[PDB]
RNA sequence: AAACUUGAGUGCAGAAGAGGAAAGUGGAAUUCCAUGUGUAGCGGUGAAAUGCGCAGAGAUAUGGAGGAACACCAGUGGCGAAGGCGACUUUCUGGUCUGUAACUGACGCUGAUGUGCGAAAGCGUGGGGAUCAAACAGGAUUAGAUACCCUGGUAGUCCACGCCGUAAACGAUGAGUGCUAAGUGUUAGGGGGUGCCCCUUAGUGCUGCAGCUAACGCAUUAAGCACUCCGCCUGGGGAGU
């Protein structure tokens, strides 16, 4: 899966996790606030994936295409710290889905009516 | 032996035959077993110095209530923040 | 549920306190009664690591 | 709650009633109440088609409200009066207009209290509206299966319903037995849970009780003859001597399932039964 | 009986105790699956791992989920009786303490009301059984080990509602003494007045010397000697029968 880069950015208050995955779910590397080693609440900062990404797209060696698709979720101090982090990393970031675990719990049955 | 200092503060738009059993309910549950008070007061029209929940007045009756059961500045606390009764009161543990 | 400050908080923990760093005066805030008790907390609180100086 | 007998009898040693206490008035409205025929397990033909069906107490049907199409009036609860011909306690509720009929009490219901109906009602126990106006995680009974026809589902004692979603053309619920299912959201449902949960907690101890109710003896199908039931003749007590059990009409009644195939609400069913 | 005192009574001014957070919007998981450290990933062995179709089959950065919901403020805390709290968070509940005495004045037995309070299996377990986990499939030796290890795997651990009772409750170690070395910490709060001289000591960690105890060992909180009922060894036994 070369050429291609579907990472999903995770921003917490503890343990900010942002791999990049290939298109298909496959990961192709594994750097972040796991392989970094801050007990300090540290790693879910501004500067947590900056760094945690830091190696995991740079030593990739496979994917790192130009697009990312940073899926953001959740809030946490730095969420805005991962978006650019990928643009800081050597690619970029333009596609962003801002939808994080809040379900407004609304659905519809039938129609054909008002 | 242990004093309390209650400054409480009403709601500003409250009917004086409301605010007479509003205040019964008060000293009901400070003069408890007991008033053992000093002197009671009944501050009117004024303006405070500080803001809170940008209100436009509030009657004023604070009244000085030593106590050794320690059973007057209890209720009066949980009734500033459950019910919309009481807006500011105050913890003065001072003799 | 209540408007409370949280522990990450660090500079909300010397913001009506004397030079020294020690027990704050009644006359000296401008709030609500009710916030004289977070006050007493973000000393107690900052009293441990010695991040706020006993005697400045 | 539940009140005990003292053992001064054989037939009292074991015997459990129930201590009406919810129940307000005893008397019912005379002008909401029809006579009953009792069939008793008989058809137009005559013959016995059901069995365990006797006579028992005479007992008289109070016309019940399960549609509930009386929006914007308001109505205040007068009285619980016990019903025999159901298992929940029914409450008479008083409008405006001229309607007064009685409605499935609720558990938490209490005498002198308003109840509304419509799309515009709060959501109050007692109060009866669309259920797409009634927000999801919401416990609900006395459900309807088609606008505008009147509630069948969740009316025992202590039976409710609890609203999860609304999958695209139907609402999902969760029912009593463990089993979700899609259901138009366009029909009514009462909020809240039935009443008398303690109907299940009753013994009725005398075997002369159980004809009060009106159900005759129930005569085992291995002690019958050949000629009457499959597992009839047999020197002394044997056993069934079959590879299962068969009912008195010779049909398989352990495991084998009935429910008819290609239905037109088979695809509204989401999970079975647990 | 006439009488005043602080050192103790509520604790007189102290500070961390919020005597106590069960917690909806919540977002992070072993399972199905939207669809991924998505197919060797994990529950995974003193040597010894079991687990995930055979007529159709797991791996969790996630996501559409969390529990008995919650990592940090839970501290040689105040401890008032064996008994120190949360995804910040609210309740003052008798109440216990060191330097201090506002108030009357008057000084004992870990105490006859030992409420039979009392880890623990069993008790009012409402609910309970899930990464799982006894047993169980098991895997393993060498001249010797269904053990234990781990594992798919029932129970086994869980909340208000008479109630629930042996302890390493006493580290096999309960009991009113002091005084001929200094202190007296704890969580963090306090003066003489600047924290330099002081701060006796207790709720708690206790520091050895006169004298005892056959010795071991008790001493600014001896078992020397001036203050309570108690009290244990009696045939080793038998006998805790």
């Amino acid at each position: 899966n070369i050429e291609n880069g579907v990472a999903h950015i995770r921003s917490t208050f503890n343990n900010t996790i942002v791999t990049i995955t290939d298109e298909f779910g496959n990961a192709l590397s594994w750097s972040s606030a796991g392989a970094l080693g801050f007990k300090g609440s540290k790693k879910s900062t501004p500067f947590a994936a900056q760094m945690a990404s830091e190696t995991a797209s740079k030593s990739a060696m496979e994917h790192g295409l130009k697009t990312v698709e940073v899926t953001v979720k959740g809030p946490g101090p730095g969420r805005e710290s991962a978006i650019r982090a990928l643009q800081s990393a050597g690619l970029e970031v333009t596609a962003i889905r801002d939808v994080t675990p809040v379900p407004h719990n609304g659905c519809r049955p039938p129609k054909r009516r008002r | 032996m242990r004093t309390y200092e209650v400054m409480y503060i009403v709601r500003p738009n409250i009917e004086e035959d409301a605010k007479k059993a509003l205040v019964e309910r008060f000293n009901g549950i400070l003069a408890t077993e007991g008033a053992e008070v000093l002197e009671a007061k009944d501050w009117g029209k004024r303006r405070l110095a500080y803001e809170i929940n940008d209100f436009k007045d509030g009657f004023y009756n604070i009244v000085r209530v030593k106590s050794d059961n320690n059973k007057a500045t209890d209720e009066f606390q949980r009734l500033a923040k459950i019910s919309d009764d009481i807006i500011r009161y105050m913890v003065i543990r001072e003799d | 549920g209540i408007t409370h400050i949280d522990y990450k908080d660090t500079e909300l923990l010397k913001r009506f306190i004397s030079e020294r760093g020690k027990i704050l005066p009644r006359r000296v805030t401008g709030t609500s009664a009710k916030y004289q008790r977070m006050l007493t907390t973000a000393i107690k609180r900052s009293r441990h690591m010695a991040l706020l100086p006993y005697v400045k | 709650a539940i009140k005990k007998y003292k053992p001064i009898t054989n037939g009292r040693r074991n015997m459990t009633s129930l201590d009406f206490a919810e129940i307000t008035k005893t008397t019912p409205e005379k002008s909401l109440l029809k006579p009953l025929p009792k069939k008793a397990g008989r058809n137009n033909q005559g013959k016995l088609t059901v069995r365990h069906h006797g006579g028992g107490h005479k007992r008289q049907y109070r016309v019940i409200d399960f549609k509930r199409n009386k929006d914007g009036i308001n109505a205040k609860v007068d009285s619980i009066q016990y019903d025999p011909n159901r298992s929940a306690n029914i409450a008479l509720v008083v409008y405006a207009d001229g309607e007064k009929r009685y409605i499935i009490a609720p558990k938490g219901l209490e005498v002198g209290q308003i109840v509304e109906s419509g799309a515009e009602a709060d959501i109050k126990v007692g109060n009866a509206l669309p259920l797409q106006n009634i927000p999801v995680g919401t416990v609900v009974h006395n459900i309807e299966l088609k606008p505008g026809k009147g509630g069948q589902i969740a009316r025992s004692a202590g039976a409710s319903a609890q609203v999860l979603g609304k999958e695209g053309k139907y609402v999902l619920i969760r029912l009593r037995s463990g089993e979700v299912r899609m259901i138009l959201s366009t029909c009514r449902a009462t909020i809240g849970q039935v009443g008398n949960l303690q109907h299940e907690l009753v013994n009725v101890g005398k075997a002369g009780r159980s004809r009060w109710k009106g159900i005759r003896p129930t005569v085992r199908g291995s002690v019958m003859n050949p000629n009457d039931h499959p597992h009839g003749g047999g020197e002394g007590r044997a056993p069934i001597g079959r590879p299962s059990p068969m009912s008195p009409w010779g049909k398989p009644t352990l495991g084998k399932k009935t429910r008819r195939g290609k239905k037109s609400s088979d695809k509204l069913i989401v999970r079975g039964r647990k």
